[PDB]
C-alpha cells in the first residue's frame, strides 16, 4: 500500500 | 487575492513524484487530494534528489496535523511549515513550486 513518512 | 499555487486537486502519486523530481529547489512541495483514501490530503515535498509524501492527520476535534502542532486549515498547516521543518529527521521548510 502507499506509505507516508508520517504513517 | 491569488489562487495558492500549491494545490493540484486529484492527481497520481507517481505524477506528483514525477513533476517534484524536477524542481530545483529542497522544500519544492504541492497538496493534492489522496487517490488512495478518499477525503484525505496528502503532502509532497521534493529534498536532495528525493520526494516524500506525509499524510495529512485530522483529529477528533476537526483540526489537520502532521506531527503534535494542529491547525484549523490546510492553509495554516502550510504557512506554519514554511518555518518549522515537515520531517523529525530532515531539515525541510517548505517553498513553493517554481
Amino acid at each position: 500500500k502507499p506509505f507516508y513518512v508520517n504513517v | 487575492m491569488k489562487p495558492h499555487p500549491w494545490f493540484f486537486g486529484k492527481i497520481p502519486r507517481a505524477k506528483a513524484e514525477e513533476m517534484l523530481s524536477k524542481q530545483r529547489h529542497d522544500g519544492a512541495f504541492l497538496i493534492r487530494e489522496s487517490e488512495s483514501a478518499p477525503g484525505d490530503f496528502s503532502l509532497s515535498v521534493k529534498f536532495g534528489n528525493d520526494v516524500q509524501h506525509f499524510k495529512v492527520l485530522r483529529d477528533g476535534a476537526g483540526k489537520y496535523f502532521l506531527w503534535v502542532v494542529k491547525f484549523n486549515s490546510l492553509n495554516e498547516l502550510v504557512d506554519y511549515h514554511r518555518s518549522t521543518s515537515v520531517s523529525r529527521n530532515q531539515q525541510i521548510f517548505l517553498r513553493d513550486i517554481e
